[PDB]
RNA sequence: AAUCCCCCGUGCCCAUAGCGGCGUGGAACCACCCGUUCCCAUUCCGAACACGGAAGUGAAACGCGCCAGCGCCGAUGGUACUGGGCGGGCGACCGCCUGGGAGAGUAGGUCGGUGCGGGGGAU
RNA sequence: CGCUGACUGGGGCCUGUAGAGCACUGAUAGGGCUAGGGGGCCCACCAGCCUACCAAACCCUGUCAAACUCCGAAGGGUCCC
RNA sequence: GUCGCCUCCUAAAAGGUAACGGAGGCGCCCAAAGGUCCCCUCAGGCGGGACGGAAAUCCGCCGGAGAGCGCAAGGGUAGAA
């Protein structure tokens, strides 16, 4: 999207594996290298869930 | 305010809550002396003494069992009209203890809740 | 006095000589009557002020007359009245006026006036009962002085129908105090 | 019948600047008076004037009370000639709605005011009534 | 390279409220009332509203839709006698 | 009915909050009720503009806890005059208040028929 | 069943749109000619409001 | 057990039920009440939520009644505005003919009306 | 395709200008009650005193609003007959 | 000068319409204003007391919610968002 290193920034999520990702809009503007939850990859179902990329 | 936006205490709302949809409205009106519910179910329904401290008198078990049965016997009491699964109802205060109690009747009852 | 009327004809009759004005009375009403001329005259002597009645058919003598109506209209000449008896022992909504003289104080010395945003009296002493013209002035005027409700001082008939500290009538500069 | 932009976005919120209302004195009966028939942004200044003059003519007992007061404007050139128009404002009044209650010269037995207002309608502008009330003038 | 101002002059937009549907139609599991979207629908008919009574559409199935707060959410149902057997 | 009217307790006070942490647990240890909350403004009468501040101090204290208060504090204060408020109720030393209790008190409380207690039996 | 006679008057040349309609409705060709029908609140109304329209007769 | 009086859960009609002034009720009802180990529970205390139970009380929340002062409701006859038709004035505008016809403004009206169930109270 | 169409009669359901209205809001005038500034007086840390000048807010007499409305029609709409 | 988009007014009352006609906001953001389950009852005014004399903090009364809701308006609406 509109790539603006300001406090916006775009940024998604594995599924342990589960494989693939899924969509998610982010802020720095607290918690860094914070971002975590659950899904379900193409993998089975659900499965943790990190955000960082 | 709205008469019900003055006053306060009540929550009727968060019966109306419930009232969208579920089930007979197993409403259980307290009033520690002894508990009190019926069966407020949607369309202009009614109710059918399901289950009264004074029905059967007001005994002498104090709220645990009360309830215990009141509810149990009320549950049984409408399965015998052709209900099923009726829907709870905490009528007010928080499922303490008696409500719980009830409660139990209902479940126990067979009455789904 | 007199006037008549009370068919279903407004218009016309709201036309001409006759003016509308209800029949009303505590309980029941008729059709407009009275006319546009005798309003006049009587009107002319202090409507809802004094008080009188008309003969129509004899039918019944009462007092009352007005408690509303309006020479409305732009043009200033009235059209459409509302007329209400009383032949009970219970009349209230009695407004009659209250005069003073001019008693010399901020006037005939400081040259200094007084507004009056009184003059009237809706009250209610005794029903039927009622001096047409009550007067009542204690004097007093000039400087930043005022007289209301409050003090007033009524007579006989102890109503009020009104309150206290309120437009009575105090003495302002006509020019400078 | 043109008005403005908001009361409080163009001009809203104002004194208008005047000279007040009441003058001459009091009277309970004694109905002594002016009003009109007239349609018009009644012209403040013009009005804020006029009225007074009034005074200057009498100076005491006569309700040279008067019930009127503008409270909104016009506008005009300012900017570029003639076409998209901004705004510049200027002269508010009020609706003189086709005639109505006036000003009032009220009181018991003083025409020596009567002639006044009279002298008070003279000015004016839009022609005026020339009046009395309830009963009359005495 | 940048606006002005002294210049207000900022026209507005376009919307496109209205009750489709209005009060007693042919009634479709579609778009009932409208005036706030995202809505949140009801079941039949609506009938409290900022103004007192209440408004019935002899039109019944599945359900419509609300509006926010305006018109009245549904749920005094109302099927119509439209609505027995065959 | 002389039997109404005659008083019964209700309620009563004591408190403190000073522009601020622990003070209050002085105020722990002398009774057992907690008062947390937040005082405020913006200006500088003390250096307490901070308009969102966790000042106020409030021990709550009716009845049954009162009374071993009332009792055990109600010796060291020297007074018992003027202090005395309309509203049947009173506020004295480093802050402290208390409220009467006739039989129409209560009333006041309910979410319904409100009556804004009446001036004769308060 | 009373039955109503109409003639035609005042072309509703340039008139209101509608207006027309009651006229073409009630059954209106060529000019100042007559027409008759029963009372009906309906056939009634639309006449009526082209009222100015021409002339309305009780007959039968 | 298929009638009225009462209280209690409680519903519809969004103040002709609200405010408040005086009053009345406790055998029955209901609350207040009596205590606080355990269920749960207060950012502070079992005030509120809460478990167990007599005495005490109707003070308080409360239910029926009386009171128009504040409110709320609100006609008839009436005036503005106007759909439709046609005339006057250069003029801002005025008027007529035909169906619609409010608010405010005096009368006066209101101190709810009515559902279902439960406890009794009427062999 | 064939009586469905403009239009009228009936029936619901809506919009809420014009008008009107002052409790929402913002004006605004005559005034009463009042405290803020005065103002003259004991010399005035007195914060005690009277009162003719300006006011805020509440109360009575009044009045303007397209970006106000507890009120509310003319009329238009839309589904059915 | 100005061009997109959000609201008011203009629209004459369904919807909707110019004007270089009126006024005002947006090219953000919030990981927790997210989802539910559980509790709360606003602003304000008045009366009484610490540090406090605008303007808190607590205690006792009054309240078609006039507060409350990240941001502009407008609808909403505590039963509550």
């Amino acid at each position: 999207a509109k790539d603006g290193p300001r406090i916006i920034v775009k940024m998604e999520s594995s599924a342990g594996t589960g494989f693939y990702y899924t969509t998610t809009k982010n802020r720095r503007n607290t918690q860094a290298k914070l971002e975590l939850k659950k899904y379900d990859p193409v993998a089975k179902k659900h499965v943790v869930f990190r955000e960082k990329k | 305010p709205m008469r019900r936006r003055r006053e306060a205490r009540t929550d009727y709302h968060q019966r109306l809550r419930l009232l969208k949809s579920g089930k007979p409205r197993l409403v259980a009106r307290k009033s520690n002396k002894h508990v009190r519910a019926q069966l407020v179910t949607p369309n202009g329904d009614d109710t059918l003494a399901s289950a009264h401290s004074s029905d059967l008198a007001e005994y002498g078990w104090e709220p645990t069992g009360s309830a215990y049965l009141t509810g149990l016997l009320a549950g049984l009491r409408a399965q015998e009209a052709g209900v099923e699964e009726a829907v709870l109802d905490i009528g007010l205060n928080s499922p303490t203890p008696k409500v719980f109690a009830i409660q139990e009747g209902a479940i126990d009852a067979g009455l789904d809740i | 006095m007199e006037l008549t009327a009370k068919p279903r004809t407004p218009k016309q009759k709201l036309d001409e000589s006759m003016i509308a004005a209800v029949a009303y009375n505590k309980e029941n009403n008729v059709s407009f009557a009275l006319d546009r001329k005798a309003f006049d005259r009587a009107f002319r002597q202090q409507s809802t002020t004094g008080l009188f009645d008309i003969t129509v058919e004899g039918g019944e003598t009462f007092p009352a007359l007005v408690k509303a109506v309006q020479m409305d209209k732009r043009k200033r000449a009235p059209i459409h009245v509302d007329f209400y008896m009383v032949t009970y022992g219970e009349p209230v909504e009695v407004s009659v006026p209250v005069h003073t003289t001019g008693r010399s104080q901020g006037e005939v010395q400081g040259g200094l006036v007084d507004i009056v945003v009184h003059n009237l009296q809706i009250v209610a002493p005794g029903p039927r009962r009622i001096p047409q013209e009550l007067v009542v002035d204690v004097t007093k005027m000039n400087i930043g002085d005022h007289i209301t409700a409050g003090d007033i001082k009524l007579p006989e008939g102890c109503t009020l129908a009104a309150d206290p500290e309120l437009t009575v009538v105090s003495v302002l500069p006509p020019r400078l105090t | 019948s043109i008005k403005p932009t908001r009361r409080e976005y163009i001009s809203g919120i104002p004194g208008k600047g005047i000279a007040q209302f009441k003058m001459g004195n009091n009277t309970y009966p004694a109905q002594v008076e002016n009003v009109v028939e007239k349609p018009v942004q009644i012209r403040h200044n013009a009005l804020e004037a006029a009225r007074n003059a009034a005074n200057r003519f009498v100076q005491n007992s006569g309700k040279f009370r008067i019930r009127k007061f503008p409270f909104h404007v016009i506008r005009e050139q300012d900017g570029d000639g003639m076409r998209a128009p901004f705004g510049k404002s200027v002269g508010t009044a009020a609706r003189s709605h086709g005639a109505n209650h006036d000003f009032i010269a009220w009181v018991n037995p003083d025409p020596a005011v009567e002639f006044a207002w009279r002298r008070a309608y003279m000015k004016v502008t839009p022609t005026v009534n020339i009046d009395s009330s309830p009963a009359g003038n005495a | 390279a940048h606006k002005k101002g002294v210049g207000s002059s900022k026209n507005g937009r376009d919307s496109n409220p209205k009750y489709l549907g209005v009060k007693k139609f042919g009634g479709e599991v579609v778009k009932a009332g409208n005036i706030l979207v995202r809505q949140r629908g009801t079941k039949f008919k609506a009938g409290q509203g900022v103004g007192m009574g209440r408004d019935h559409t002899l039109f019944a199935l599945s359900d419509g839709k609300v509006v926010f707060i305006n018109k009245g959410k549904g749920a005094r149902f109302i099927s119509i006698e439209a609505a027995q057997t065959e | 009915f002389h039997e109404m009217r005659e008083p019964r307790i209700e309620k009563v006070v004591v408190h403190m909050g000073i522009g601020h942490a622990n003070a209050e647990d002085i105020l722990g240890e002398i009774t057992g009720q907690m008062p947390v909350r937040t005082k405020a403004k913006r200006t500088v009468g003390e250096f307490d503009i901070r308009e969102g501040d966790p000042i106020g101090a409030k021990v709550t204290l009716r009845d049954e806890m009162a009374e071993e208060f009332l009792q055990t504090a109600l010796p060291l204060a020297e007074l018992a005059t003027s202090q005395f408020d309309d509203t049947g109720n009173f506020s004295f030393g480093l802050d402290v208040t208390v409220n009467l209790v006739r039989p129409g008190y209560r009333v006041a409380k309910r979410d319904k028929a409100s009556r804004s207690i009446p001036t004769k039996h308060r | 069943m009373p039955r109503l006679k109409v003639k035609l008057v005042k072309s509703p040349i340039g008139y209101p749109k509608d207006q027309k309609a009651a006229l073409k409705a009630l059954g209106l060709r060529r000019l100042q000619q007559e027409r008759v029908l029963e009372d009906t609140p309906a056939i009634r109304g639309n006449v009526e409001k082209v009222a100015h329209l021409v002339r309305v007769e009780v007959v039968e």
